[PDB]
């Protein structure tokens, strides 16, 4: 298939070009809904964790494939185990509401505490780049006595204008893992 | 919508379990490929 | 009395992929209007059908330059998405957090050289269970693809999914498969005062790419 | 019992048929598959008979002496020429095994064709004759004819790593030269693949 | 307030049997197409009725030839399917890991002598209460067939479910049963220049046989 | 009743060509989906058990009804009594994707870990004998930090070409086993 | 269909709880038990 490569519109080619068929395809695990949503760890402070999804690592999943959006959109889940009592403030909350009951605070039952949080921003969306380390967007602010494990998952995730994802650079042709498999 | 699958319906309301939508006044890519050059640009012999 | 229940052993655990919600704690908050705004895309492969991104050639070059010598071997590689001139690719961006694909792989061949300057280039499929051909005329009994240069740059070919199975997996370990799916074969046939231009390529999914079963394994 | 079967432009015709097992289908499965992409072609020139000695049965050979032909064999036709071309291939075989003596021996053989007949024991050859399989026996018979289709994980099998079928041919009881018996059978494999399709072209040597 | 239940003791351990399922952890994953494959059994009486299997005898052969002398005892065994010559075949080894059957046991006697060999042959049914018969004039007050060898080479005989119970145990742990459900006993009446061929036989199911209770004791 | 032997039809014989009637059946237990729909426990690795079949042992009730076919289907159900988070990952996936908990990562509570996991394989069915040690094709892997029990059962169990089964063979004319029953 | 015995539905759906299957385009020994001959070759007398 000739076209004019400098345009930019796309262009697809098929196997029915030389005599093939096209099959069919099945897509559900790679639009944004499904595959952001599930949990990733952070590595947690010590009481204080301000609650933004770039603490997200960029090499996990959730992490690089959040990254590749400029714009999203998420409420919030997230899974805590603490010591103590662990307490919630919405975005734009001081610090010292940290230290009070009356704020969303869910008392201490073992192993760990899961819980729903909304999307507290006052932006119609949020952002991975900002031109201006962005602004001071997040999804509120959590303490505890200590924090040991802390979770997210997106939920009702959108995402718009999308930007690069690098795969791993091989020193060889192809890079080679160790895939899972028997040993007999 | 996203990874849920229970066919039972919530307990809570959506005022509680979401944050809600506000309107004003998927789904560029989608058209954008969707919209892709299929064919062939010149005359097809054989 | 009350209703009975059976607490059952082995129910109940977090999971991390489970299609369960959490309770919540913080009711009727309505958000910014959000509606209309650009950009949208719903599914990764949207994006990755709708735009292709360049491949990478010894140097960390998107192209590859006409030699002028008695070997007429271009480019060639393999089908691994895990190879190294997929690396740079979006498609392999995706295809690093699943471990399954199905189906067509476009190649995009532009060609940046002079009004002046003619060409003829040759695409072939090797499958896999023999070593890959070194010569064109090896490579024409093969499914291969021929064109030249002209007032339409670019060239779009339809690299076919090819296997005993319906889904392939996306990389090895690190043991040892030999060089699974296949090779890639770029060639040219002939130029005509083509000495040094730049053939460019991009690659992005087919229409009846999919990939599957997702997964995490490191380097975001 | 005359029976007269035909692949191609190759005829057999036998008068001991005991009758044609089909095995574990009488049709094909569906050949056009997610994993080829369309991109088939079915040889209508390779579909014919192949002859190929099997072995001999002797009066010393006892109880459970097997011999095993892994499918596809060594073949100098055109369909040996479709394993040198193409990455991919499916068939099922029409297997005709014919063991000559006259109706005055003895003795019993089971031929059985085998899905993947990667290891076999002693014990459970007892039960060989949970696979598609006949008996020939002297004093009725001298030919046996199975027809089976295409197995496997994959509906497309690549035939120079793995070869899914395997023709078993076992002694069940042991070979007679009652006075007017011949004092050997010389037992032959008459083999035709049925239904083949290839993809994936190889480039060439040339 | 909210719902309330009574969490029951005894109630909730697992239990390697029970009819409930586990909770999913990885969803909408779609298989490969399927339909259409052959070999499909769902049933293991299924293929335990459209499949003899050879039986064994001494010197571990599934025949028995014919004795030309005084005593005309062919074969004698029971109708434990732990016998030592059902050992061997396909419905002994589902017959393991079930302790009750019902029904009738097929048993095929198939010939395979020369064409100037001719025979005579007995199958006889011994119930228990009483030590088997030697003599196929003591078993011809017995349920018993006997067929001669001709054109059709194989005869297929129904060994019948008689029992004082329903069902009948597929074995002894160890410690004393005599002989119980009773004698098969093979018998040859006349023969003419049969000496020293082959009589083979296979045995499956009836139509009415029926399995039940699993169980797993040792012995894949 | 007589036929030819030899033409291998499949061919039964009644009690009623002696005078009986044949009785009807109940085969609710010999079929295939429900009598490989239970847990057989195999012996687990230290950290790390990929998940297939064959580590069923063959004097098994499933594990010698499993290897009775040639080509089998089903989803996996593992019941596992470990220490630490017990991590999953489908078919395909490298072993350092087991050191992530993006991966379906079921947290430790008491006394075990019942989940359920789909058929993950690239194959249509699998195989019990491959004729090329089979292939590497199974239902993933799982570790935790050690894994003391690992349960199978095999659910929607579809089997294909059967194969023999072998019982014990005794050493005087029938196998003797001690049955329970009561001392008085 | 296996060992299941529950008669309240599942509280997930299809598509979380097992794999989803694919058309394209028991079983055998099924009908090779019941094309099984039952009767008698010869002719019966008494």
């Amino acid at each position: 298939t000739t076209s004019a490569g400098e345009s930019a519109d796309p262009v697809t080619a098929t196997v029915e070009n030389y005599g093939g068929e096209t099959q069919v395809q099945r897509r559900q695990h790679t639009d944004v809904s499904f595959i952001l949503d599930r949990f990733v760890k952070v590595t947690p402070k010590d009481q204080i964790n301000v609650l933004d999804l770039m603490q997200t690592p960029a090499h996990t999943l959730v992490g690089a494939l959040l990254r590749t959006a400029t714009y999203y959109f998420a409420d919030l889940e997230v899974a805590v185990k603490h010591e103590g009592n662990l307490t919630w403030v919405p975005n734009g909350a001081p610090e010292t509401a940290l230290d009070n009951t009356t704020n969303p605070t869910a008392y201490h039952k073992a192993p760990l505490t899961r819980l729903a949080l909304p999307y507290t921003a006052p932006h119609r969306v949020l952002a991975t780049a900002y031109n201006g380390l962005p602004t001071s967007f997040n999804y509120g602010a959590i303490k505890a006595t200590r924090v040991t494990e802390l979770l997210y998952r997106m939920k009702r995730a959108e995402t718009y204008c999308p930007r690069p994802l690098l795969a791993i650079h091989p020193s060889e042709a192809r890079h080679k893992q160790k895939i899972v498999a028997p040993v007999k | 919508s996203g990874n849920t699958g229970s066919i039972i319906n919530n307990y809570y309301m959506q005022q509680y379990q979401n944050s809600m939508d506000t309107q004003l006044g998927n789904d560029w890519f989608s058209k954008l490929a969707s919209s892709a050059f299929s064919g062939l640009f010149g005359a097809l012999l054989a | 009395g009350i209703f009975p229940v059976a607490c059952s052993d082995g129910y109940g655990g977090l999971v991390t992929t489970d299609p369960k919600t959490a309770d919540p704690a913080y009711g009727k908050v309505f958000n910014p209007p959000r509606n209309m705004l650009p950009g949208r895309f719903t599914n990764f492969l949207d994006v990755a059908e709708a735009c292709p991104t360049f491949l990478r050639f010894e140097g960390d070059v998107p192209y590859v330059t006409t030699k002028t010598d008695s070997d007429r071997i271009l480019a060639q590689f393999d089908l691994s998405l895990a190879a190294k001139h997929m690396s740079n690719t979006f498609l392999a961006g995706l295809a690093q957090y699943y471990t399954q694909y199905s189906g067509t792989i476009n190649l995009h061949f532009m060609f940046t050289g002079p009004t002046d300057a003619k060409a003829r280039y040759m695409i072939a499929y090797a499958p896999p269970g023999m070593e890959p051909p070194k010569t064109p005329e090896a490579a024409a009994h093969c499914i291969h693809a021929e064109w030249d240069t002209g007032l339409n740059s670019k060239f779009t070919f339809s690299i076919p999914y090819l296997s005993a199975a319906d889904y392939a997996y996306t990389a090895s370990d690190t043991a040892e498969t030999t060089n699974v799916q296949g090779w890639v074969c770029l060639f040219q046939i002939t130029h005509g005062k083509a000495d040094g231009d730049a053939l460019v390529v991009l690659a992005s999914a087919g229409k009846d790419f999919e990939l599957r079963l997702p997964v995490d394994a490191r380097t975001q | 019992r005359i029976l007269t079967t035909r692949n191609g432009h190759t005829t057999s015709t036998t008068q001991s048929s005991v009758g044609v097992t089909y095995g574990y289908a009488t049709t094909e499965d569906f050949v056009s598959g997610p994993n080829t992409s369309g991109l088939e072609t079915r040889v209508v020139q390779a579909e014919r008979f192949f002859k190929t000695h099997l072995f001999d049965w002797v009066t010393s050979d006892s109880f459970g002496r097997c011999h095993l032909l892994e499918l596809p064999t060594d073949h100098k036709g055109v369909y040996g020429s479709l394993t040198d071309s193409y990455a991919y291939m499916r068939n099922g075989w029409d297997v005709e095994v014919t063991a000559v003596g006259n109706q005055f021996n003895g003795g019993c053989l089971l031929v059985a064709m085998v899905p993947e007949l990667c290891s076999i024991n002693k014990r459970e050859l007892y039960q060989l004759t949970l696979f598609p399989h006949q008996f020939i026996n002297p004093r009725t018979n001298m030919t046996a004819h199975i027809t089976v289709p295409f197995v496997g994980v994959n509906r497309y099998d690549q035939y120079k790593v793995h070869k899914p079928w395997t023709l078993v041919v076992m002694v069940v009881a042991p070979l007679t030269v009652n006075t007017e018996g011949a004092p050997q059978i010389k037992v032959y494999a008459n083999i035709a693949p049925t239904n083949v399709h290839v993809a994936g072209e190889f480039p060439s040597k040339e």
